[PDB]
């Protein structure tokens, strides 16, 4: 949980601050595991993108008390 | 004997499942950042660089352990948000968003119950506690809404009465028992899980299994950081002193016993914690394997899965660790009944084919086996197989016929 | 590594002992072959340790692997996810280099149609409740059928049994029963 | 010196055995109801398939 | 081994004869129809 202003792209995460990745807003079911939730990979033009991941699909089911 | 009531009852179970994923370095804890003590390192064998191997391996294996118990679902479901279930109100276990992350009643009590200088690191976990919360709020939502189903694939819904009343056929008590005490079972639960909730608030520090990993490994790294004020037979204990007030070739000399001294140090610590995570994967082996019997499904195999007959299981979080809740059948209030093993009529012996024959005095009666239920003896029930002569032991009765009086019509 | 161990000299004038023997055969031969054999016994002892921990491993492993045998292979488990995932039939083993192989054959439903159900159909003031499996409607005519597999079939008294009152029960629904000995007591 | 004695370990066979001679598995789940043992080993074999 | 007659109460009845491999008539009892005398 320390600053990489100390250092002599970047990004920052609760491990420490990778320098490369672009730093993406969606999530994918994902490979490489980093830290504290923070998980790249390779894709695509093309590079690195480190990114939040994510548990699953969501597949919220319908309930009812008289159905089967 | 016979019991005529029974209560539901709800137990609590608590498991390690993992613990933190320090890492120490090697030419920091031995000397850092003192290049004569490097210099005099850098021929011994190879001994650190595989240490660092072993100590890295334990803290992959950490998570390794988590996965294995958490995404042990493949999708994420959450509940319907009209709480129609049938009385049954689990409503203290399942999520409230205004809690801060989405934790839940019990794991947050759960949480609030328990609570650098050389290299010696401490790694983040992979999974954030956050997110092991929503498995578990996955793995409610799905074993409460689609009924135990999506133990194989993709859940197929069911309402939950239909669910507690398949629970009750599994361990040989017949549907309608549900049905016709739906209410009285329903009360027995809420009040068993608010017992639940003022006993862990109110509770000595009875998640203490929990506490024994923390307190072991962190009174560990206690020692070692402590070893480093040890003359271990040299001039003086700090390094920065050694290096600065001898001469380089009598130098030397008093940093070598300090060197293999802080090595065995090392050793000592990495074997003993070898052993640590070695057995906690044991625990969290055994938390995956009460994971997917108990919750996904049902056990029949007594007594693995919190005592009396078994009927459901709920998971809880916890720091580092997991926590049951195990929902059982029990009888309570028995009574006397004389029996026999067979009822010879009409030159024929009978045997019940599910239930044991029983007496009030002076009649007889069929019930099933775990909750007084009476009924008569009819051709039915029962099943004949030749004479009332060898059966050992044996009492006369009379078989009603359910076709002659509507045949005699 | 163990091996590579017998290229260093842990703080003595070589890494052979033939030098040293050459060199200088009177006392400070002790105080230097010492250090070889310090070091070298350690190294022993060190790939001992932890070749027995990993041992304590693979006998763990290998008592898993027992266990799954005898359950999976010689019978038929209900362990629910222990032999493979889904519903388990069968298994097969095979014999791969230094371990097991296990072919599980599992049974899974994947296509699900849905329908609506109900606890019990009461009539005359009796409430029927099914032998095994649910009731079950398309919309109007209800069958009752194993939870397992959709195959409906037409509800009768011999495979359903008799609660002799519909109010306490929560939820019931109304529909004649068929009865088989009636039409064949026509006649 | 072990903390359990050896007697009192044989007083625990001697009960475990007691229990599952005279009532069957019952005695596991809450409290003991009394079946004759022929039966029991009756519906031993029924749950066996026999 | 225990050799029984085979009546109702102790087979069902599924569909038809001609798509299961390797059936064989044999003759079913059906214990109703004795006492169908009626
Ligand atoms: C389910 O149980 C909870 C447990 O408390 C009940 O929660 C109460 O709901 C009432 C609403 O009528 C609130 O005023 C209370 O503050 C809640 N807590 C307590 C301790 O009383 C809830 O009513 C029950 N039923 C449902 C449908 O949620
Ligand atoms: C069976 O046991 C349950 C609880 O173990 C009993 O439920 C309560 O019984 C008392 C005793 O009369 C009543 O005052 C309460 O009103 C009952 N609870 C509820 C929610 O109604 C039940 O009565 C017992 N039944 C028999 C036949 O013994
Ligand atoms: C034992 O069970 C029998 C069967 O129900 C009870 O006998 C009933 O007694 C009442 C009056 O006491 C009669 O009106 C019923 O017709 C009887 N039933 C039958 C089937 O004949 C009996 O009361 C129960 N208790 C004892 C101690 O015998
Ligand atoms: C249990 O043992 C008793 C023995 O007292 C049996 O009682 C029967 O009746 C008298 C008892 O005074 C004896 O002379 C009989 O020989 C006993 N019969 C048998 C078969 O032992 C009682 O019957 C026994 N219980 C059963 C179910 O057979
Ligand atoms: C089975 O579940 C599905 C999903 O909720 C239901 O699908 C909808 O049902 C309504 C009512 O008939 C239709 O108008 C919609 O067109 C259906 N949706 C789709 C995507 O086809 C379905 O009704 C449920 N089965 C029953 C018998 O109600
Ligand atoms: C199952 O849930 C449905 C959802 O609301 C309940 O539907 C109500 O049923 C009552 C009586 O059957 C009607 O008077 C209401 O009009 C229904 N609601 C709506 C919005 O139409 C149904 O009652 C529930 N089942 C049971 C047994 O209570
Ligand atoms: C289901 O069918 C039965 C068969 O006629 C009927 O039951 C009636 O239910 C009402 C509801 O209170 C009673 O007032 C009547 O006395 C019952 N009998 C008759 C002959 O009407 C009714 O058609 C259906 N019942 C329900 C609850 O829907
Ligand atoms: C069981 O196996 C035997 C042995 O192969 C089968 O016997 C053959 O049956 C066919 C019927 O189409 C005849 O044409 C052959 O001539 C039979 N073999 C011999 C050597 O005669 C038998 O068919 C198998 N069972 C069934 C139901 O087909
Ligand atoms: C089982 O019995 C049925 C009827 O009893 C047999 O059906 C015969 O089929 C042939 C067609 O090849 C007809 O010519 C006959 O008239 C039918 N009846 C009889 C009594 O033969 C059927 O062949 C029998 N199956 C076997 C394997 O013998
Ligand atoms: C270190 O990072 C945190 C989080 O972004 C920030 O709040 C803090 O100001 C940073 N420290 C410095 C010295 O910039
Ligand atoms: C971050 O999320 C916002 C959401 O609207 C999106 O517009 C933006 O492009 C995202 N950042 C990057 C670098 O893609
Ligand atoms: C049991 O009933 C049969 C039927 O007639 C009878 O012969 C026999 O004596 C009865 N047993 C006793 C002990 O009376
Ligand atoms: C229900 O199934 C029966 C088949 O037995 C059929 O004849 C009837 O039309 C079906 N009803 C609906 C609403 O599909």
């Amino acid at each position: 949980g320390v600053n990489c202003t100390e250092v002599p792209n970047v990004f920052q995460t609760r491990a420490g601050c990778l320098i490369g990745a672009e730093h993406v807003n969606n999530s994918y079911e994902c490979d490489i595991p980093i830290g504290a939730g923070i998980c790249a990979s390779y894709q695509t033009s093309q590079s690195i993108i480190a990114y939040t991941m994510s548990l699953g699909a969501e597949n919220s089911v319908a309930y009812s008390n008289n159905s089967i | 004997a016979i019991p005529i009531n029974f209560t539901i009852s709800v137990t609590t179970e608590i498991l390690p499942v993992s613990m933190t994923k320090t890492s120490v370095d090697c030419t920091m804890y031995i000397c850092g950042d003192s290049t004569e003590c490097s210099n005099l390192l850098l021929q011994y064998g190879s001994f650190c660089t595989q240490l660092n191997r072993a100590l890295t391996g334990i803290a992959v294996e950490q998570d390794k352990n988590t996965q294995e118990v958490f995404a042990q679902v493949k999708q994420i479901y959450k509940t319907p948000p009209i709480k129609d279930f049938g009385g049954f109100n689990f409503s203290q276990i399942l999520p409230d968003p205004s809690k801060p992350s989405k934790r839940s009643f019990i794991e947050d009590l759960l949480f609030n119950k328990v609570t650098k200088f050389n290299g010696l690191t401490v790694l983040p976990p992979l999974l954030t506690d956050e997110m092991i919360a929503q498995y578990t709020s996955a793995l409610l939502a799905g074993t409460i809404t689609s009924g135990w189903t999506f133990g194989a694939g993709a859940a197929l819904q069911i309402p939950f009465a239909m669910q507690m009343a398949y629970r009750f056929n599994g361990i040989g008590v017949t549907q309608n028992v549900l049905y016709e005490n739906q209410k009285l079972i329903a009360n027995q639960f809420n009040s068993a899980i608010g017992k639940i909730q003022d006993s862990l608030s109110s509770t000595a520090s009875a998640l203490g299994k929990l506490q024994d990993v923390v307190n072991q490994n962190a009174q560990a790294l206690n020692t070692l950081v402590k070893q480093l004020s040890s003359n271990f037979g040299a001039i003086s204990s700090v390094l920065n002193d050694i290096l600065a007030r001898l001469d380089p070739p009598e130098a030397e000399v008093q940093i070598d016993r300090l060197i293999t001294g802080r090595l065995q140090s090392l050793q000592t610590y990495v074997t003993q914690q070898l052993i640590r995570a070695a057995e906690i994967r044991a625990s969290a082996n055994l938390a995956a394997t009460k994971m997917s019997e108990c919750v996904l499904g049902q056990s029949k195999r007594v007594d693995f899965c919190g005592k009396g007959y078994h009927l459901m299981s709920f998971p809880q979080s916890a720091p580092h660790g997991v926590v049951f809740l195990h929902v059982t059948y029990v009888p309570a209030q028995e009574k006397n009944f004389t029996t026999a093993p067979a009822i010879c009529h009409d030159g024929k012996a009978h045997f019940p084919r599910e239930g044991v024959f029983v007496s009030n005095g002076t009649h007889w009666f069929v019930t099933q086996r775990n909750f007084y239920e009476p009924q008569i003896i009819t051709t039915h029930n029962t099943f004949v197989s030749g004479n009332c002569d060898v059966v050992i032991g044996i009492v006369n009765n009379t078989v009603y016929d359910p076709l002659q009086p509507e045949l005699d019509s």
